[PDB]
RNA sequence: GCUUACGGCCAUACCACCCUGGAAAUGCCCGAUCUCAUCUGAACUCGGAAGUAAAGCAGGGUCGGGCCUGGUUAGUACUUGGAUGGGAGACCGCCUGGGAAUACCAGGUGCUGUAAGCUA
RNA sequence: GGCGGUACACCUGUCAAACGGUAACGCAGGUGUCCUAAGGCGAGCUCAGGGGGGACAGAAACCUCCCGUAGAGCAGAAGGGCAAAAGCUCGCUUGAUCUUGAUUUUCAGUAUGAGUACGGACCGCGAAAGCGGGGCCUCACGAUCCUUCCGGCUUUUGGGGUUUUAAGCGGGAGGUGUCAGAAAAGUUACCACAGGGAUAACUGGCUUGUGGCGGCCAAGCGUUCAUAGCGACGUCGCUUUUUGAUCCUUCGAUGUCGGCUCUUCCUAUCAUUGUGAAGCAGAAUUCACCAAGCGUUGGAUUGUUCACCCACUAACAGGGAA
RNA sequence: UAAUUAAAACAAAGCAUCGCGAAGGCCCUCGGCGGGUGUUGACGCGAUGUGAUUUCUGCCCAGUGCUCUGAAUGUCAAAGUGAAGAAAUUCAACGAAGCGCGGGUAAACGGCGGUCUUAAGGUAGCCAAAUGCCUCGUCAUCUAAU
RNA sequence: AACUAGCCCUGAAAAUGGAUGGCGCUGGAGCGUCGGGCCCAUACCCGGCCGUCGACGGCA
RNA sequence: GACCUGGGCAUAGGGGCGAAAGACUAAUCGAACCAUCUAGUAGCUGGUUCCCUCCGAAGUUUCCCUCAGGAUAGCUGGCGCUCGCCGAUCAAGCAGUUUUAUCCGGUAAAGCCAAUGACUAGAGGCACCUAUUCUCAAACUUUAAAUGGGUAAGAGGCCCGGCUCGCUGGCGCUGGAGCCGGGCGUGGAAUGCGACGCGCCUAGUGGGCCAUUUUUGGUAAGCAGAACUGGUGCUGCGGGAUGAACCGAACGCCGGGUUAAGGCGCCCGAUGCCGACGCUCAUCAGACCCCAUAAAAGGUG
């Protein structure tokens, strides 16, 4: 069978992308933290202190503790067929702000700026998101864009 | 008398059955894990408003 | 494997880092009146023959080295118990190493 | 040795001689280029090709026999400096026997399956589905010769074959009708064998070197 | 626009060669008494101001290498799902969706934050 | 099954099908150590390699210059990571210390082991920020009972007191490598029992490597002449009269080698009937076709199938039917 | 070997070794110093091997085993002895047989090699054997052929 | 004249007598491309009945 | 003659006796017979008794001198209970599913003129060196999918004010966290569904097998070992003649209707159509998933 080793399998996803080796960008270690934030999770080989396991690595979950150099992270795993809350403390190379919510919280700021415009103007604008919906009727303008025959190629070897 | 040494097979299907439920984020999380030097201000800051 | 005879650790009894003589910890003679001598020895008694286990297929090849860790103040000589990690060969008085020589 | 209906299909990975598979004997073949190797474009501008049609694995022993095949009807219809064949797979791929299976025995650690991964017994080349297997590049009037060479050196092989002449000029990757004016404006040199394409996007000096 | 201090991203910033530039500033430079420093005041450290562009540095140049971006490759390769599709098989076609990479070609080549200073 | 091996406790890469997980006596390897520094910290330094040079000095001694993304090194397997580091050198050191809980991995989400982030002590290094509670990371390890040692003004040694002793509490060590941890040599053809077709020794079935048999291509042999007869290098098949591989059927039994005997069947035809071909003059022989109607012997040796020999003969062909 | 093996197996005479002089050897019994050998006494009893006669019976005492010493240096129980201690206890000296050391012994178990070499290196003999895989050895003979 | 593609043919040999399932089928009962109609599953639809379940159900 | 034989005696079970065969010791001997301990133990075979109704598995995880067994988790059932509907899709909440947003990866492919390693050929320059070139990787990779994994799509939100702190600190607001109060529904993707809600107890199982695809060892196997899903075991029914697994479809007892897959010369329900067009002659024709073999190579059919 296979070992139990913490690392087995992680040749690539520890590794550092191409010709981006060295030491670590400043601006990953001056982020702030705080608790109940959502963040990603990405082990860096380079910093062996604090790193995540193989199972956390591309996970998402949200910080409840903070301390010096790390940040504990509530992470959802799925054993075999339940998923539990992990506790894990990793520290601050291997993660990074999760931009999942922002895209809620500016439509959260979004929303809240056109419905004030309703009780200052009186419509009722639909701040729902709605799925692609079927395309419109439309005229296909022939004037300068006329159909041009296509045909099959014959066979070439 | 050799048998079948792992298996995988009927283990989603049995996971499935009951449903593969999520944990049960529940209000008011609770504070095990957090700095002892953070929770020792926390409770002084509770005890004195 | 060397250490020195001299470290100066953590004294739990000073409450502050204190010079201590380490020395290569052994086991002692056995006590013919400890509790389980006693009960061993009026089992093994009689008709019966070997009453409880001998351990014969030993794998171990080495030990852990325990250093007795003896604190040099004078009103304070207290002992402590500190072991490493397996070595075949462990000496306690030890040659530094030195690097730029043949 | 084995029969070739035994490593024909390509069902295991690929399983090169390396630090891993060490012992591998040498390939039945060895020689690749025959013929005149050493002449230029302009002198051999047909190419003809044996193209596979199967995703199958060749032996080195097939591809070193259909050499042999096809390199003595060149030399008899086109003369020895009047071709130049190229056998385009290199075998690669080693395949494994198992032990000789015997009876019984109280050594060999095994009589049966018990430990079957098998020692190296031979090299073969994975070839594709539209793969070229062999190339010979010859005068433009000695066309009906390569077509009966390559012909030949199927019955050598497994499967199925196509001998195609390539519209390619020689054994570069430019076609006929545009090899000859790519000569004029110095965009293809002749390096060896075949050419080296010169683009317009280096330094200058290389541009005043050709003209 | 420029010169520095600290930086952010970390080659569009690198590399080679060529050319230009000193207003302030920078650098080289001038010394070893002190602090310090080595085999050696080269370096490091310290003291200084005779020279001002050789280098650094900055800005240009190259049908430049590299890098970056896009196009092409290519709806190609591969791939989710489907068939009582084909074929002896190897494999292949179709249906339903998703969709690459090199060669090749073209463009570009540092951006910017805080603070101080200067208009050759 | 035994022998071998350890796939029994662990680690790397792969297998593994781009989360994780994922098997085989899969693949390529490693482990039961090593290190008072090869631990900690600070400072300085830059390596592998190549080139130009320079008394003895050369392909390799040392000095020096230039180039050098690390191609070196980092104790070890491999992978990852690392350039004013994590490498080299140097001088100061014992954070390889004392403690509580949380937590990750293996996981049942148990223990142990190995880790992470903290908190509280006491320290080291640095001007300082800081860094460090061993080794750059992934491996290098052990329950109960017992023994032993250390630690505690703190327990019991009981009808009280004192003093030995003993017990207990807290923490190490002594070890269980079958590594969640019995204390353990054979033989049985004199054998027994419970069972097993979960599992061998027959046939049968699948498969056909191997054995047997037949083709394709045509280098070459055949004085010359590829294909009368042969067929190298290659390659495609067939057969189940070889042997294996497998373990599907049978262990509340399918009587086990050979011969004898006897019947029928297959043709991949030895002979005989009718033919074609020749490197067929005749004779003899060879190749091939329709074809299993008919025949295919008597003996020496060996239990022998299989051999070998003696003769005879149109020929003394090969097989199947548990 | 009643009821699958009548034999080459057992026994056998002969040969050889071993133990033992009786408070003994060998062996029996829960036990009596009871009992068998023994109503016996080494030309005997008891324990083994070999297997008539003839002819011989080689070499090896390293290993294992048996046996013999005690100018026996070690290891070494209970009890006894000394010392310390309130005592339990601890320590120390003393220290039988046996082991170890030394000698003998192979008609004791067994062994008896490719300049190397051990403990001795298979001697007299015999043989493809009831013993030789290779092997249906080679030659001769025996038969048309073994 | 070369090449290629369908069907057919050669390549193509096993043992009790035997297997597109059999008979047989050759303007077909074969092969390929298709049309219309038709045949019936304990499937679907409508209804009857039995029981189970549910009812945000009905009655003192 | 080491002869045969009666009767009387002696030796008794781990004992006897044995010219030795493990022979004999009352048809019993590699340890007699009888009774008892004893209903000895057995993870091992065998069997395990009425009906109907409802729900309905597992052959997988970890540990075990375990591998014919257990423990354990999962799967199962039963018992409920907390609610929701009642009391208005009130809205939450949930999902083996999409959508939107945001991350994660190094497999297919691709690449090696990019690194590591393998490998072919010339050419240029003063064996190398430079520019090219052929062919490769599972334990190589610049690059890089499809499918897939995680997260977020609101009142547990958003915004605002005050207060507390021994933690943090130039700056009681500098951080941070906590506490308290106030303001604002256009519940701010689609679809579906009462919450597969909260517990307790718990049997069986822990030999599986098979198929598409992926995939390892092997020449291959109705072989051995994996991954996803389905099936099967546990399942009958229509069809494939036959059948475990293929195809269709899952089942209370029925009538009518219509289909699926598959069929409609006859067996045998249905073409007893004036079915369409073509191909094809076989002195071994051909005749439909799985599937019951056929190839290379040939034909002036
Ligand atoms: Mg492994
Ligand atoms: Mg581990
Ligand atoms: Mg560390
Ligand atoms: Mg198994
Ligand atoms: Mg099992
Ligand atoms: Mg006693
Ligand atoms: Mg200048
Ligand atoms: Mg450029
Ligand atoms: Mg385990
Ligand atoms: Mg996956
Ligand atoms: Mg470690
Ligand atoms: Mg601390
Ligand atoms: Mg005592
Ligand atoms: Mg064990
Ligand atoms: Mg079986
Ligand atoms: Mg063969
Ligand atoms: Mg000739
Ligand atoms: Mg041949
Ligand atoms: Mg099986
Ligand atoms: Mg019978
Ligand atoms: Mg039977
Ligand atoms: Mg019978
Ligand atoms: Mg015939
Ligand atoms: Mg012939
Ligand atoms: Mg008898
Ligand atoms: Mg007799
Ligand atoms: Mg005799
Ligand atoms: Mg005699
Ligand atoms: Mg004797
Ligand atoms: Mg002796
Ligand atoms: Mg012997
Ligand atoms: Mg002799
Ligand atoms: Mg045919
Ligand atoms: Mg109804
Ligand atoms: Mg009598
Ligand atoms: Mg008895
Ligand atoms: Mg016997
Ligand atoms: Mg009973
Ligand atoms: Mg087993
Ligand atoms: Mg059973
Ligand atoms: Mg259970
Ligand atoms: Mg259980
Ligand atoms: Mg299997
Ligand atoms: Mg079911
Ligand atoms: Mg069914
Ligand atoms: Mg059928
Ligand atoms: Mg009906
Ligand atoms: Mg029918
Ligand atoms: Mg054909
Ligand atoms: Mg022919
Ligand atoms: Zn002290």
């Amino acid at each position: 069978t296979n070992t139990r080793g913490k690392r087995r399998g992680t040749r690539y996803m520890f590794a550092r992308p191409f010709r981006k080796h060295g030491p670590i960008p400043l601006s990953t270690y001056m982020r702030i933290y705080k608790k109940g934030d959502i963040v990603d999770i990405k082990g860096t080989g380079t910093i062996q202190k604090g790193m995540p396991h193989k199972c956390y690595h591309g996970k998402t979950g949200r910080v409840y503790n903070v301390t010096q150099h790390a940040v504990g992270i509530i992470v959802n795993k799925q054993v075999k067929g339940k998923i539990l809350a992990k506790r894990i403390n990793v520290r601050i190379e291997h993660i990074k702000h999760s931009k999942s919510r922002d895209s809620f919280l500016q439509r959260v700021k979004e929303n809240e700026k056109k419905k004030v415009e309703a009780k200052k103007e009186g419509t009722w604008i639909e701040l729902k998101r709605q799925p692609a919906a079927p395309r419109p009727a439309h005229f296909v303008s022939t004037k300068n864009n006329k159909p041009q025959l296509l045909e099959p190629i014959p066979y070439e070897f | 008398a050799k048998s079948k040494n792992h298996t995988t097979h009927n283990q989603s299907r049995k996971w499935h059955r009951n449903g593969i439920k999520k944990p049960r984020s529940q209000r008011y999380e609770s504070l095990k894990g957090v700095d002892p030097k953070f929770l020792r201000n926390m409770r002084f800051a509770k005890k004195h408003n | 494997v060397n250490v020195p005879k001299t470290r100066r650790t953590y004294c739990k009894k000073c409450k502050k880092h204190q010079p201590h003589k380490v020395t290569q910890y052994k086991k002692g003679k056995d006590s013919l009146y400890a509790q389980g001598k006693r009960r061993y020895d009026r089992k093994q008694s009689g008709y019966g023959g070997q009453t409880k286990p001998i351990f014969r297929k030993k794998a171990k090849t080495t030990k852990k080295i325990v250093l007795r860790l003896e604190c040099v103040e004078p009103n304070c000589r207290s002992k402590r118990m500190l072991a490493i990690k397996r070595c075949k060969h462990f000496e306690l008085g030890g040659d530094k190493k030195r690097k730029g020589q043949v | 040795r084995r029969p070739a209906r035994c490593y024909r299909y390509c069902k295991n990975k690929p399983y090169p001689k390396s630090r891993f598979c060490r012992g591998v004997p040498d390939p039945k073949i060895r020689i690749f280029d025959l013929g005149r190797k050493k002449a230029k474009v302009d002198e051999f501008p047909l190419c003809a090709h044996m193209v596979s049609d199967e995703y199958e694995q060749l032996s080195s022993e097939a591809l070193e026999a259909a050499r042999i095949c096809a390199n003595k009807y060149m030399v008899k219809t086109c003369g020895k400096d009047g071709f130049h064949i190229r056998v385009r797979l290199h075998p690669f791929h080693v395949i494994r026997i198992n032990k000789m299976l015997s009876c019984a025995g109280a050594d060999r650690l095994q009589t049966g399956m018990r430990g079957a991964f098998g020692k190296p017994q031979g090299t073969v080349a994975r070839v594709h589905i539209g793969q070229v297997i062999m190339s010979v590049r010859t005068k433009a009037q000695n066309k009906e010769h390569v077509i009966e060479a390559l012909r030949r050196a199927k019955f050598k092989f497994p499967g199925r074959q196509k001998i195609h002449v390539s519209k390619k000029y020689g054994f570069t990757k430019f076609n006929t009708c545009d090899f000859d004016n790519m000569l004029a404006e110095k965009r293809l040199i002749p390096d060896g064998c075949g050419v080296k394409y010169i683009p317009s996007r280096g330094p200058l000096s290389r541009w005043k070197a050709l003209h």
